[PDB]
């Protein structure tokens, strides 16, 4: 979208893997 | 009188403005008043003698800049009145203060005197029909669409972490520091002088912010980066003179994690996030760990969220699912939630009207916010 | 080897020390281990790098103060070992640990692991011939000269009520909260940030304790003080800067009676005192109401006993004579009783000898205390 | 190899040298390299064509003077190498560089590249066995005999206030400004052109320094002196022609307190002294105000110490004991402390040896200075 500052390819979140 | 209300997202670094029910703020400009250093001999000069917004960004070199807000606490009240007047004026909004209700923002655990004097400005000097003051964390969660969430924010003035769970903000679990983007930029400036390149003026200070925004990253292991020798990357000024930054680019944002570098023992960003989850009740901790939301400008460093994960893995209990979420629109997250909050029909009940302010005073404003 | 035994009244805030059969503890100093915040460049600086006692009180600004003991539960054992080593050293007592038997104090209902590790320190690291751990409430009654009475005390860590009747301590009628002087000082600090004046640093925390000690008073009716507007009395810091404290000075010590303000649903001092009298047997309640002994540091607030009476009048059965006794030397009441208990000829039978500890271990210490 | 070590007090205006354990530096000469403007036709002339020390002071008019060091930062490294070689040569010291260890001095918060290049010169061009770089503030306190106190200094290069409490220099409270004696002398010259008596040549520049040293004074109230009309007192030049100085004498050293006159928004001496004290922790501030040490040549203006106190009374908190102490030999303060520091037995542990430099490099020098 429009406006000066964005970050491209950080991702929405960083998550640990879910174990059983 | 229920017109389309205005959303003034305050902050020491940047001030966002616009109307309710919009996707993104149309009016974003940095929060400072610029006044000229030099004498105007020649006629046909830049009139007014007070510069706010894009004029001040364009003509930095002339203007002795000074920030009215430090750590979400307005020091110079005359300067903020001029900025809020500039926001309302024809150069930005093109509307009167009398028509629209106002949505103001503040950091949590601020001085109550500043909140009272803020209300005084909007009700007396400007003639506002209704004012409402809100938190950053509650607005960030409105923008995402969640209810559960720990909001680790990092603006220019303040860093804090309010743990909300299913629409229940816990006021005593709030952890706050006065270490943030401005102090990192001030710490980078001090390093650049130790490297060689000196900057001292207030117009010259914003170059250091631009270097900090562009060329800075957080090392995953700082001891490993210390032992190794850096590459020394370059940067071009508006002048054109090249600057070898060196190790100061990675050591600058370490102020956020190690606040002992500036010489002021605080918790740190990662410790504030853990302490906020720990101060809350036992059964709420695992849900608060799963919903960690990021916001503000000082979360935009390269490898910030990766390091913030690793610090939580070090501190928090083992075998727990950590999820540090962070939307695409982190800078305008607080404004978007305010625009969403303003558009809802419940907004009419929450605000403080002018009639209610004239009758009661400051006590009614303190009651309605909490 | 029956030398003059040493009484060490432990506590989170302050640590009193001295010999048995004395009128007042000669050696009182605050229980914390300060270590320097800055880098010593020049030679002839303060040597050692670990500061306990009056040197720490003199050079607060240099040292990052941290307490080893919270709520009568030692967290950092290495710091408490250094404090006890400082007590015995030539700067204070001028004696060896090998000569004198030790009288130790601990809060009731503490972790047994801490009591075992306390004994390990005194028997093995120091080479004490005989140790004896005792309760604070029993010693306070020894100092007054009574046998009967409930003992409400309020140190820096713990607030507890022990109902005792003619030398019969009732362990099941004991009440306890982890809400005391330190939490009141922490709650005052948070309130001063809401006023305006922040004291984030660890050395700067000691200024908040000094404000709490001097400029605080407990109002009788809290709702009446909330409706009325305060005068905002002044206070001078160690630097010289003036501070209007405002309504925080009276609302801060209210934590003791209302622990829902900090966000920790507990009983409160006045409820604990009534609960301890109620949980005891029916025939003892009226004698326990008449004999109520105050002790510790957080009983020294202005209008504390007046409010405590009013709260007992509210809760207790009607037409019952209440009497909240308060000695002159309330802070040293726990030590004075220890010095009295140490001076008695029965003391030789109560203690745990070194030979007895080497044979049995922790089980003998658990048996002899109760 | 532990010979009687050499002290080289480095400075932009003046450079002072000698040996350890001496009362006063025997070898004080100005830090510049004069080179002849005119052509040498006749034989039996001044040989060498590179003049340093008393020959350069004697023959000013011949030589195009240029200072290698500006603001404690050498620009022309070849000239400083020639000055250091002249110090060691038979014209001044009469010693070899290989025998004695070196005590060099530098201002705080300088470029680290200059510090490495300084070390390279002493270790490789000269063959020094051991080198040590130190701060001017720490040495001034060694000279006086104290450990506590702020060291305000003002030479020809830099003005900086370093707060040190009981041998603990606080690196994050070190204030610095590039507004010292050279900028005052440059500002005096510009004023004398406004008066009428212009100066342009480099040999002719040192006459302005002589005018600055002799006929100048700092008034208490600058607005009162501005309203009043000056007497226009005289001064005779080295030629013989008289100069009526006028208001240029008193307004010239005002630059140190008002840096807006030259056109550079900085703190000023009086603000730097207060800011350095304010940046430190609360408990150390009152002791830092009681111990203020002056140093350098630009503290020798008439009514400077009286103006400093008036400015401290204005800025600092009320009812605080201010005391601006100073040595008798304010110019030789930093050297005497270095000579004291050099003669101590600990000095062997502090320095960077030649073997240690050859192994590690610049990192070992950055590990030993700070
Ligand atoms: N891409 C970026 N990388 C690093 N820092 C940034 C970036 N963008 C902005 N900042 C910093 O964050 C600040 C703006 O954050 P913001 O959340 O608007 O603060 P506030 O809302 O308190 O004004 C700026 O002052 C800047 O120093
Ligand atoms: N006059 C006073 N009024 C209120 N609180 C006080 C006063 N004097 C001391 N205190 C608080 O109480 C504590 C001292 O109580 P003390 O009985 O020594 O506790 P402990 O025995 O657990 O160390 C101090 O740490 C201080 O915070
Ligand atoms: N009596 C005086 N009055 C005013 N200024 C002086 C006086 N004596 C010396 N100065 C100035 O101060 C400088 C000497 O200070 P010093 O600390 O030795 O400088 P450096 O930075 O070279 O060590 C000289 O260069 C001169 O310009």
């Amino acid at each position: 979208m429009a406006d000066p500052k964005y970050a491209d390819l950080p991702g929405i979140a960083r998550n640990e893997p879910d174990v059983y | 009188i229920a017109n389309q209300p205005v959303v003034i997202d305050n902050g020491s670094g940047v001030i966002k403005a616009g109307f309710a029910g919009d996707q993104i703020p149309k009016y974003c400009f940095p929060n400072y008043v610029g006044r000229p250093k030099h004498v105007r001999v020649m006629a046909g000069a830049l009139e007014g003698d007070i510069f706010i917004g894009p004029k001040a960004e364009e003509h930095r070199g002339l203007l002795s800049i000074r920030y009215p807000m430090e750590h979400g606490i307005v020091k110079d009240w005359n300067d903020m009145e001029r900025i809020w007047q500039y926001v309302y004026s024809k150069e930005q909004l093109q509307t009167f203060s009398e028509e629209h209700p106002v949505l103001l923002t503040e950091a949590p655990l601020n001085p109550r005197k500043n909140r009272e004097r803020a209300a005084e400005v909007f009700f007396e000097t400007f003639n506002v029909p209704a004012l409402f003051i809100s938190m950053q964390a509650v607005l960030s969660l409105y923008a995402t669409g969640r209810t559960t969430g720990v909001v680790l924010d990092s603006g220019d003035g303040v860093t804090h972490a309010v743990p909300i769970y299913e629409g229940f903000a816990m006021p005593h679990s709030i952890m706050r520091i006065d270490i943030a983007g401005r102090d990192v930029s001030r710490f980078l400036r001090l390093y650049l002088r130790k490297e060689g390149y000196d900057f001292h003026s207030s117009s010259e200070f914003e170059i250091v912010k631009a270097i900090k925004e562009r060329a800075c990253y957080l090392s995953i292991n700082p001891q490993k980066d210390e032992t190794l020798e850096t590459e020394k990357a370059q940067y071009y000024l508006p002048d054109g003179s090249t600057i070898e930054i060196g190790p100061s680019r990675f050591r600058a944002p370490e102020l956020l994690f190690r606040p002992d570098l500036i010489g002021e023992e605080s918790e740190g960003i990662h410790e504030v996030l853990v302490f906020a989850i720990q101060k809350s009740d036992m059964d709420l901790r695992r849900t608060l760990f799963s919903n960690i939301v990021l916001s503000g400008g000082s979360t935009l460093f390269k490898g910030f969220g990766d390091r913030l994960l690793s610090e939580v893995k070090k501190l928090a209990p083992k075998d727990v699912k950590i999820r540090i979420s962070a939307p695409q629109e982190r800078l305008y997250s607080t404004w978007i939630g305010g625009s969403i909050l303003a558009s809802l029909d419940t907004f009419k009940k929450m605000w403080v009207s002018k009639k209610e302010y004239e009758e009661d005073g400051a006590r009614s404003i303190h009651r309605k916010t909490f």
